[PDB]
């Protein structure tokens, strides 16, 4: 009784290439296959892209199609579904999948970050699709007042513009101040909107940047020395500043800011560096709660005002978010799988972070039990830990604690997790572990997964291959077999990681046997791998000259751009005084990758309650003619 | 402008993807230069102070600047088409200096202010022309002319909005009137 | 030196551009010449021995070429530019780039006059 | 001097590859692609002659981690490593062959041990996870309870320990703390011991060479 399976992304998209991997396990001879998609309910958006399966490919194929968007725009407030009904020879299998309206991203770039009234606004609107490629679509833009009333409306097409839409606006003279907003959204999907904020203010450009970085990015509550903050001031163009600097400290809880009257100090800066300390007596007396412990959680904030001895220019710089904490580390379980397998290593990805949020570097972690295990964090703040598991059904209570030296035991950071066992089909004890290296992988270097297996010797001849899939950015990227000769128990599959795998790929896998009374079963696994976040291509700007540095104003210089052939670059030069005055709402690769990762369908970093759970966690939909099919999804976001 | 430009490049390639280069900074700087300091706006007929800040970045050479405020028919200051305003200052090495100027704006619009230097015994110069806004004395207030609800059947509907009084409007000042239209959705 | 400097500055006062032309154009042209052809020249000349002699002949050729180059820039700014309205600031900005480019080319070529 | 006149821009070396493998279980090839003068080649796509769809890319230090599975057979295994860099004609690719004989058990009892391990430029301080992979039929699986391991560094037993293995599992991961005492290499040996066949004592061992950054 051969099976026929369809594996498709859990939520479909409009006007994009969506892949549906087709397998026919234990099938003899060629089988025609036709895939048709119909609207749900009712009945034919597309019925094209049929295929012929051959044993030359080991009976595996993929059918890619792009569903037209039309019936789709009539109703949007309630989720809409489509039915993917495919016929394998004379056997028909169908599955209802959700369809989203999101079709691409709009990254808005404004040249400056603060404008004065009577000055023109120059901004661009990049148009890219889910795969980060230029697309031709129609956009709408509305520029909002501080109160939120549109002031300008426009419609543009990205056709033949290579995904860049330069635009303009001349700010009216009589306008309200404060944050403005620019909201742009694709014309087909008006319920998803992207935005940026630019500030209209009365300003004249400053002359020098003031940096306040405390010695530690926190304040120990029991430290008797007080907060140690260093104020440094350098001119814009690279010279040291002489002046006098006022500073002040306060306690920032929730949204109310209270200042410390006994804290303002004048600390003259010589050679552009000054240091002031907030004695703990001041901190305790300023607040009305003498209990020092009850002050934890609240954040300090440093407001530094610098004036030159000329007295001609004044600049303000503020560093907030200095958390008052009793422990310098915060242990997170965001990346650790929440489900494990009996009798396998259970790789823990602990994420040791500083109290502010930045990743921690070179900190030893340990497990409270079996203290013989100890590790040390990598560059990105993830420490690989391995805990062997007894073959038992009881939930495993894993607690991890930081064991840094020269830190008192009443001062480390602790955390606890509950991990539940993978549940087989009818207690058959047929699992699959998929061991792998997880590090700051760079594109190009290979990876060796370990298709580890565990099953009784009575059924070691039925399994001869391992199917695997690779999610990335929301669509299947690669899908192939992995042959394994019977009698072999570990299989290493070399994976060629190109630059196309940025930033993460959710490798899955499965096999299929018949056992017990002769009922079909499926066993799956998942792995989340984090790749270093950089371009899929490469671009960098440097200077043509190799001599006679510090160009004088009015002098030609040549800047060299080393970009990929055929590409198009867009340039902008901003005075650094603007960033001194307001450094928020910039654009960089980090935010682009954050936005792309925030839209991934998968919603758990690997493993699951069982095979249906594993597939839904990955963001897939595995249905078969026999009946073993994944659970239905009808919500855009997985539960928090 | 003597500053540090930050140049950012964003790629849009058809086949590969999208890139954003790390910012590249070129630090424009001169040996001896003026950095005129102006407020955003100075109200008409009210006396304000303008500072010219002269920099010298020779490691061990004392400098002998001769600053000067050219006459402008808009403002009012000591400069005149017959007599010129010169301070002959001395700048110690790696040191700043500040020269005070008092100017009384006289007419509205955007007006220019310039100072011209000329080093002695060497041949070096630098003058800066900066423009600052001048506005008539007053404050920004926005009185609501009227609010009304449109209902063609409960009130067609011929509606007229009388012009506002503008009793305290400052003369020779543009006034903007904004009209907003929003519907009233009903449900249930 | 100093006598050489005085001679060179006395020479960059014979230069004349038409007064009837627009004020911002005059400022643009004068600033271009003053920053690309009078600062490096004055710097180069300052580093000569007093006994060394200049060669004002092709310095007068410098002046002839700067008249011609300013004339070409003015012609390109007035009516040659077509993407924008005549006598408009964006035409000035578009033409100023290559004006300064040919001007630095002239200066680089004429850096050999300053000695015999 | 030393500008060699060569007809191939790369040279493939098998200095670091183990010369013996285990039947039916992974065998890790460590090719050492080098320039003709002797410097380590960087970013060269090397591949095995058979199943040309498998390939890798050499890391910075000059070794490319290629893994090729093995059939459970006693016949000698032949490896034909063959670089396939682009912008080079097929007559320009450097080639090399090797023969690796199989591990021989005691009395053909089919007992093996394998220490699968990460292979990069380890830096002292970070941890390395070794996989004490075992192969044994369920006839005598209750007789093994631990794996003894030893560390050889600069000609001394740096750290000899144990690894308890609760019977019922066939993979256990032993975390190693790579301090600065491990420079530059350590030969992690391991073994167990059981009573097999008709009551004859026997021991099964393995070893791994790990190169740490110097
Ligand atoms: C199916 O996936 C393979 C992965 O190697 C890819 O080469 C092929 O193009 C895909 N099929 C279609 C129709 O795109
Ligand atoms: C007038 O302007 C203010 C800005 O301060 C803003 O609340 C709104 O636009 C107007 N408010 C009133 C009360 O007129
Ligand atoms: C034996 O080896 C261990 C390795 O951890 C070492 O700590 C110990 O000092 C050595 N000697 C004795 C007597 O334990």
């Amino acid at each position: 009784s051969p099976m026929y399976s369809i594996i498709t992304p859990n939520i479909l998209r409009l006007e994009s290439e969506e892949t549906m991997v087709l397998e026919a396990h234990d099938a003899q001879g060629d089988v025609p296959v036709t895939v048709t998609v119909h609207d749900f309910p009712g009945k034919l958006v597309l019925s094209s892209e049929k295929t012929v399966l051959t044993p030359a490919t080991n009976h595996m194929g993929n059918v890619t199609f792009t569903i037209p968007a039309n019936e789709f725009k009539s109703e949007k407030g309630r989720n809409k579904f489509v039915t993917v009904q495919a016929t394998f020879g004379t056997q028909v299998v169908e599955k209802v999948v959700l369809v989203s309206l999101q079709s691409g991203y709009l990254f808005i770039q404004t040249d400056k970050t603060i404008y004065t009234p009577g000055s023109t606004v120059l901004y661009r609107i990049f148009t890219v699709n889910h795969k980060l490629l230029p697309v031709g679509r129609t956009v709408m833009v509305n520029i909002e007042n501080p109160e939120g009333i549109p002031v300008k409306q426009d419609s543009l097409s990205s056709q033949n513009q290579l995904g860049v839409l330069p635009l303009s606006w001349d700010i009216p003279e009589l306008v309200n101040m404060g944050q403005w907003k620019i909201r742009a959204y694709y014309e087909n999907s008006p319920q998803q909107v992207f935005s940026t904020e630019f500030e209209v203010k009365e300003y004249v450009l400053p002359s020098f940047e003031v940096i306040v970085e405390p010695t530690e990015k926190f304040y120990y509550i029991y430290n008797e020395k007080g907060l140690e903050v260093t104020i440094t001031a350098r001119f814009l163009y690279g010279k040291k500043v002489e002046g006098t600097a006022f500073v002040i400290f306060g306690i920032q809880d929730g949204e109310q800011r209270i200042s410390l009257p006994e804290s303002l100090k004048r600390i003259p800066i010589e050679d552009g560096s000054g240091e002031v300390v907030l004695s703990r007596k001041v901190l305790l007396d300023g607040v009305q709660n003498p209990r020092a412990e009850d002050l934890v959680g609240k954040s300090l904030y440093v407001s530094a005002t610098v004036i030159l001895h000329s007295g001609s220019d004044m600049v303000q710089a503020e560093r907030s978010g200095i958390p008052i904490v009793t422990s310098p580390y915060q242990i997170h379980f965001t990346k650790t799988p929440k489900y494990f397998k009996p009798g396998m290593p259970f790789d823990l990805m602990v994420f040791v972070t500083n109290p502010d949020g930045s990743p921690a570097y070179r900190v030893p972690v340990a497990v409270q039990g079996e203290d013989t295990v100890q590790s040390l964090t990598q560059g990105d703040g993830v420490a690989k830990l391995s805990i062997n598991t007894h073959p038992s059904q009881k939930p495993l209570s894993i607690t991890v604690r930081t064991k840094k030296q020269e830190l008192s035991e009443a001062e480390q950071a602790t955390r606890t997790m509950q991990a539940l066992p993978y549940s087989t089909v009818g207690n058959s004890n047929n699992y699959l572990h998929l061991s792998v290296l997880r590090t700051e992988l760079r594109p190009g270097e290979t990876l060796n997964v370990n298709f580890l297996l565990r099953m009784d010797r009575a059924h070691e001849a039925k399994i001869r291959y391992y199917t695997y899939l690779i999610m990335n950015k929301g669509r299947l990227l690669k899908a192939g077999r992995q042959v394994r000769e019977p009698g072999q128990d570990l299989v290493v599959l070399p994976l060629s990681i190109t630059t196309d795998f940025i930033p993460s790929f959710r490798l899955v896998a499965y096999y299929t046997l018949i056992g017990a009374s002769g009922q079909r079963e499926v066993v799956a696994d998942s792995v989340w791998v984090d790749v270093k976040d950089s371009c899929v291509g490469s671009l960098v700007v440097k200077s043509g000259q190799s001599e006679d540095r510090q160009p004088v104003p009015g002098q030609q210089m040549t800047l060299k751009i080393e970009g990929d052939h055929g590409a198009r670059v867009v340039l902008v030069a901003v005075d650094k005084g603007v960033f001194v005055l307001n450094k928020k709402n910039k654009l960089t690769q980090s935010k682009i990758w954050d936005v792309v990762e925030k839209a991934d369908i998968g919603c758990t970093p690997g493993s699951g309650k069982d095979y249906a759970g594993v597939f839904s966690d990955a963001g897939l939909t595995f249905t078969s003619s026999s009946g073993q099919q994944t659970a239905q999804r009808a919500e855009l976001q997985c539960p928090q | 402008s003597i500053t540090t430009w930050e140049i950012l490049a964003v790629s849009m390639s058809d086949k590969k993807g999208i890139c954003v280069a790390d910012p590249f900074e070129v630090t424009v700087m001169q040996d001896f230069f003026i950095d005129l300091r102006l407020p955003y706006s100075v109200v008409r007929n009210e006396q304000v102070e303008i500072r010219a800040v002269l920099y010298n970045y020779r490691q061990n050479q004392e400098l002998k600047v001769r600053v000067e405020l050219l006459h402008n028919p808009a403002f009012c200051s000591l400069a005149t088409t017959k007599r010129r305003h010169q301070q002959t200052v001395t700048i110690p090495p790696k040191s700043s200096l500040s020269v005070p100027y008092v100017i009384v704006p006289l007419k509205t619009g955007l007006q220019e202010v310039e100072v011209k230097a000329a080093v002695y015994h060497h041949f070096i110069s630098d003058g800066v022309r900066k423009s600052l806004k001048v506005v008539p004395e007053g404050i920004r207030m926005n009185k609501t002319v009227a609010v009304r609800t449109l209902d063609p059947e409960r009130l067609v509907q011929k509606e007229d909005i009388p012009p506002a009084d503008l009793s305290d409007q400052v003369p020779d000042t543009e006034s903007e009137t904004r009209i907003l239209l929003q519907g009233t959705p009903v449900a249930q | 030196a100093n006598n050489h400097i005085r001679t060179v500055l006395k020479l960059f006062r014979t230069i004349d551009l038409d007064d009837s032309k627009k004020s911002f154009y005059l400022t643009a042209a004068k600033y271009g010449i003053q920053t690309q052809l009078r600062e490096p020249i004055i710097r180069i000349v300052g580093g000569y021995l007093p006994s060394t002699k200049l060669s004002e002949a092709c310095v007068k050729n410098m002046i002839s070429e700067v008249y011609e180059i300013e004339g070409d820039f003015y012609s390109k700014f007035s009516y040659a530019c077509e993407d924008h309205a005549p006598y408009s600031v964006e035409c000035l900005e578009d033409a100023r780039d290559d004006y300064l480019t040919q001007l630095v080319e002239l200066f680089k070529e004429t850096k050999k006059c300053l000695r015999e």
